[PDB]
């Protein structure tokens, strides 16, 4: 249904400056409001956002409110600025998925069809990208509850702007990886992806918590996918890999051998326009 | 009524002029060429809605 | 009095939200308010901006609502937390930066209130990384040009620093607003968090990129390549000759081998070597 | 005037469902919402009236405005029909006036209890040393039927009204289908 | 239960393991290809077929020790194989 | 560092965008060109231009006030764009004309047989027509 | 090629002064921008 989200660095701020505005209640508060944008061409868009006053208890940690007089009031304002901008659905600040965050969702799913929340990250750290969008998805299922609903977690990123690009890399100033050539990837993917597969490999370590120890419910709907993956384990080394393998290293190579075999004489000429630079140079000027 | 009539020239005399141009082609997507009934080809945009 | 000292300390989020109403509704000369702290009597730190819906049809800096920001004042002061207005904005669009002569009236409505507000210019159009063309100026007083009195009375090598444009100077610059040297506010909490997620691949440095046609792209620029490399060895054979000087300018209407042969060196080199290394992880990592 | 904010929890219950008061409990009880919050407008404008329950499901039917159009038209067909669930009552009444416009205001609530009550009396002293934790005054108007001599709501303004709270009391509810506008009369004249 | 070594089966070990003969067998696989419980060849001039995938069955707390193990050092091949990459790829970039 | 300012220069070439037409350079990156306005101008150049992308009669962007070269455009015309082939054909047959046996083969010779048949005059070398001249009575 | 990188940086030399504009002319510039600016 819904493809994947798009982001802003605008929103991305406009979360945290927030939880800086509310960071001086101290004890504990968590940043909701809602979340504004459109969606085309089924993706998901993220463009402006407010959030909105909220309160909770610790004790009957079922009850949650909304202004939603301040909801109309100042959404009216923003449609009013800016008729393109609309609701996209909502946000909380997401630590560990709070337990009024399934009927939030509920709660206001009366202005947007697919009433999206936002997870963000408040103390930035990962090796990855610390962004997390659900989607609401219901069952009258298998055998959890009759009444059984569960946020499913849709892919998720930044989306960049052309307008939002200059206060973005004007506001860096501080280290831009770029001169992308022979060893862009090779830290951004090569070093960072096998480190990316480091953590992909511990969530199901973190899985394998359980064999006699850990929550009550066992597998289900764990396990056709642990079965597919080591049975989708890859083809082992008897056949044409090594020989296919080696015609087409041994025919990568031959490109390469080519280019090295260029660059050199390319150098080389580079140094004889060097030595005219020289020798009639020292003469006629002294 | 008529201090109401005589405030509508104290906002309405505020219109500019919008001259009158051409479309040549268009190159990309916001980039834009023309000329208009004046003289030399120029490189324009336009509004994001229109 | 004033040292032309200002400093200006503004945000890391201002400069967003004028960027973004500045760049929607451009070609109007789009307004709004400045909502922040006053500091002391030299510095301002303005934390927050909220833009103000337009009148109608015409590029111009028409009017507030009071209503509406007496509404959006009390708006945030019950839901979020309470700030103090202090300035104000516009943005002439593709022009650089001044005062027009209607931007200075409705200036001189904001200064009347406190004497310390600010105007402020956003261009979002010749801004790309390192320029944003804002410089927020302030009214210096008429009488005082009738005076013939120097105002600000330069106390801190603060002020000559940065050198006026020539399209302000043209206005009243010098004679009815001065300029302010301004910085911004960042922090670590705001640095990584965009840092590290704004250009980030997945998993794409562990792919193969059609691995039947990676092949044929490389035969795809060698045909070329070599046809280039007999320009190659054509334009080396008129050297000592007519001098380089004149191969400078003699060669601004066909092609050189030179600069697009060291080309694809490079882009076959790079091209080549990210495959087969990302083909060759994979056989381990993979069984 | 005087701050506070008038926070009505409406009962919408499955036992609040005969025509037994005059009309029907529903235009009862809901003109009786109408009279005293024509009260508490025109005694100070700046109290906004909206109404929460106590159901299965505690839905904001109306956010707190003082406009009643919304009160109006959302209690018409509102289909006061849902298993009581008054445990969650203290706490929805009360966050909603931890989510206000002003703290400063005095915390004032009218409860409206039609039904039967499973609540825990321990879960609701709980609950009540709360409130004397939150210091708030809550006057509970008893509509409808109920057990009667209304159980674990006599421990609950007592312990409402201790540790020098002293001022709420518990209107309780007559078992016979009378005009309901005297059974609220004395609410409206004195607290 | 073959392993991912070989998984190549023979009609005369269906028709030993379902004792039913040479000329249905392959009416059988047919069929059980058609359904689409298993994915696999059938060769029929040597007498084998290719099996690749197996519809996914449940198990106990029994076959998680296995599918561990074979994760467990299957772990610090990533870990030895990235130490070259961190190695060799230190100067490329600090 | 010097990426930094790599890029930056580029905010010239912003959207108030005049246009000129590129005629020759003094030296290297620094010309003259013939703007549309009608006056030349002795003009500097983006470095970042390739200056063998230069010259058929080079459509070119100048700064509306600063007045130098900016960027190299893929070429215009404001004329019959180029006979939109879709509603745009007369849809006159040859068996439409009759009796200009010798005129209609003679310009099939002029015309379309050296644009598709052109390595036989340039094989034989028999210097295929430039330009093709016709007249007489109208009608 | 490393060596043909190697033995060619010598001739680097007599590279004396990266001069950015001018300064009379400079002086003129501003000069005639403040006179386009008073008018
Ligand atoms: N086979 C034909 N040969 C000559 N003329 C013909 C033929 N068929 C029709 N005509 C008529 O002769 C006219 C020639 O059309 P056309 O417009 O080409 O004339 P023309 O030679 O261009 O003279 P003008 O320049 O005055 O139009 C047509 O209008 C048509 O009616
Ligand atoms: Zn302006």
């Amino acid at each position: 249904a819904v493809q994947k989200v798009v982001v802003h660095p605008l929103v991305l701020l406009s979360v945290v400056d927030h939880f800086n505005r509310i960071g001086k209640v101290g004890n504990q508060k968590r940043v909701v409001g809602v979340l504004l944008g459109s969606w085309q061409k089924k993706v998901l868009d993220v463009s402006n956002s407010f959030a909105v006053p909220f309160d909770e208890d610790d004790k009957d940690d079922s009850v949650w409110f909304l202004d939603h007089d301040y909801l109309e009031n100042m959404y009216g304002m923003f449609k009013k600025v800016n008729a393109r901008e609309r609701i996209v659905g909502w946000y909380h600040t997401g630590p560990k998925l709070h337990k009024n965050d399934i009927a939030i969702n509920e709660l206001m799913k009366r202005y947007c069809p697919n009433s999206v929340l936002v997870i963000i990250d408040v103390k930035p750290k990962d090796l990855g990208l610390p962004t997390e969008a659900y989607i609401s998805v219901e069952e009258v299922h298998d055998d959890g509850t009759p009444t059984s609903k569960t946020f499913e977690h849709v892919t998720s990123e930044i989306g960049a702007e052309e307008a939002e690009e200059v206060g973005v890399e004007h506001l860096l100033r501080d280290i831009k990886d770029t001169t992308v050539g022979t060893l862009s990837q090779r830290i951004t993917n090569q070093v960072h992806g096998l480190k990316g597969l480091n953590s992909k490999l511990l969530d199901i370590r973190s899985y394998l918590e359980k064999v006699a120890t850990g929550k009550l419910p066992i597998n289900h709907q764990i396990i056709y996918q642990l079965q597919d993956v080591f049975n989708l384990l890859p083809d082992v080394s008897l056949q044409e890999f090594v020989k296919a393998f080696y015609l087409k290293t041994n025919d990568q190579m031959v490109v390469v051998y080519l280019a090295s075999l260029i660059r050199s004489v390319v150098a080389l000429h580079n140094l004889i326009n060097n030595k005219i630079a020289n020798r009639d140079a020292e003469k006629k000027e002294g | 009524k008529q201090y109401e009539k005589s405030e509508n020239d104290l906002k309405a005399l505020q219109s500019v002029g919008q001259i009158v141009g051409e479309v040549l082609k268009q190159l990309t997507e916001e980039k834009f060429i023309v000329k208009a009934t004046n003289g030399p080809r120029y490189v324009v945009g336009c509004r994001r809605q229109l | 009095a004033v040292d032309t000292a200002e400093q200006v300390y503004i945000s890391s989020l201002a400069l967003l939200k004028m960027l973004k109403h500045g760049r929607a509704g451009v070609p109007m000369e789009v307004m709004g308010l400045m909502l922040g702290e006053f500091v002391d009597d030299y510095t301002v730190r303005v934390i927050d901006v909220f833009a103000m819906p337009q009148s109608g049809t015409g590029v111009s800096v028409e009017a507030v609502d009071p209503v509406f920001q007496a509404k959006m004042l009390d708006m945030l002061k019950q839901t979020g937390r309470p700030e103090m207005v202090v300035g104000w904005y516009h943005s002439h669009p593709g022009f650089g930066c001044w005062l027009s002569g209607v931007d200075i009236n409705t200036q001189q409505s904001f200064e009347a209130l406190s004497e310390r507000a600010v105007a402020v210019v956003v261009d979002p159009i010749q801004s790309v990384k390192g320029k944003v063309v804002i410089d927020a100026f302030r009214l210096i007083n008429a009488n005082m040009m009738v005076l013939g009195h120097e105002p600000r009375q330069t106390t801190s090598n603060l002020g000559h620093l940065n050198k006026p444009s020539i399209q302000a100077l043209i206005h009243g610059l010098n004679r009815h607003y001065y300029s302010i040297t301004i910085n911004y506010r960042k922090n670590e909490l705001e640095q990584k968090m965009l840092l590290n997620l704004h250009k980030k691949s997945w998993m794409e440095g562990l792919t193969l990129q059609d691995y039947s046609e990676h092949c044929k792209h490389n035969e795809s620029v060698v045909k070329e390549m070599l046809e280039l490399a007999k320009n190659y060895n054509k334009a080396v054979e008129e050297e000592d000759k007519m001098t380089p000087e004149q191969l400078a300018i003699k060669n601004v209407g066909k092609q050189d081998p030179k600069r697009h042969l060291e080309e694809h060196v490079d882009v076959l080199m790079t091209s080549n070597i990210v495959q087969c290394l990302a083909a060759m992880l994979d056989t381990v990592v993979f069984k | 005037m005087v701050l506070e904010s008038t926070m009505v929890c409406v009962d919408n219950s499955e036992y609040m469902r005969n025509g037994d008061f005059l009309p029907t409990r529903l235009q009862a009880q809901q003109d009786a919402v109408n009279i005293v919050c024509h009260s508490k407008t025109r005694s100070n404008p700046e109290n906004n009236v909206g109404l929460i329950t106590l159901a299965n499901d505690c839905e904001v039917l109306t956010t707190l405005t003082p406009d009643t159009g919304r009160i109006l038209s959302k209690l018409h067909t509102v289909q006061p029909k849902g298993k009581i669930t008054f445990c969650t009552g203290i706490r929805v009444a009360h966050l909603a006036l931890k989510h206000r416009q002003g703290k400063n205001h005095k915390m004032r609530i009218i409860a409206f209890v039609g039904s039967p009550v499973e609540d825990n009396e321990k879960d609701l002293v709980k609950l009540a040393k709360r409130l004397k934790k939150e210091k708030v005054n809550v006057d509970i108007i008893n509509f409808g039927e109920e057990e009667v001599n209304t159980e674990k709501l006599t421990a609950f303004v007592n312990t409402l009204n201790g540790k020098d709270g002293t001022g709420s009391h518990l209107v309780t509810v007559p078992p016979g289908p009378s005009l309901a506008d005297a059974l609220i009369s004395s609410p409206i004249l004195a607290g | 239960t073959r392993p991912a070594n070989h998984r190549q089966l023979t009609f005369e070990e269906i028709a030993k393991s379902a004792k039913i003969t040479v000329n249905e067998v392959e009416l059988l696989v047919m069929k059980a290809l058609s359904v689409g419980l298993v994915k696999g060849s059938i060769d029929e001039v040597d007498k084998r077929v290719h099996m690749t995938w197996v519809q996914p069955r449940v198990l106990d707390l029994q076959q998680i020790k296995g599918m561990k193990d074979r994760l467990e050092f299957w772990c610090t091949d990533v870990k030895s194989m990235e130490m070259l990459v961190e190695h060799q790829a230190h100067d490329i970039l600090t | 560092e010097f990426l930094h300012a790599q890029e930056e220069v580029k905010r010239i070439q912003s959207i108030p965008l005049v246009i000129g037409q590129f005629l020759e350079a003094v030296d290297q990156n620094t010309a003259i060109v013939g703007s549309t306005t009608g006056s030349n101008y002795y003009v500097r150049i983006l470095s970042t231009i390739d200056r063998e992308l230069l010259k058929p009669n080079a459509s070119v962007a100048l700064h509306k006030h600063s007045n130098a070269l900016v960027d190299v455009l893929p070429p215009e015309a404001d004329s019959s764009i180029m006979m939109l082939t879709s509603d745009q054909k007369p849809d006159v047959m040859y068996a439409d004309i009759g009796g200009m046996d010798i005129q209609k083969q003679e310009v099939r010779e002029a015309v379309e047989l050296p644009l598709t048949h052109f390595e036989l005059y340039k094989q034989i070398g028999i210097d295929p027509p430039r330009g093709v001249l016709m007249y007489g009575p109208p009608g | 090629h490393n060596m043909s990188v190697k033995a060619m940086r010598f001739p680097p030399k007599s590279y004396n002064k990266d001069l950015e504009s001018a300064e009379e002319r400079r002086e003129r510039e501003q000069q005639d921008l403040e006179f386009a600016k008073e008018m």
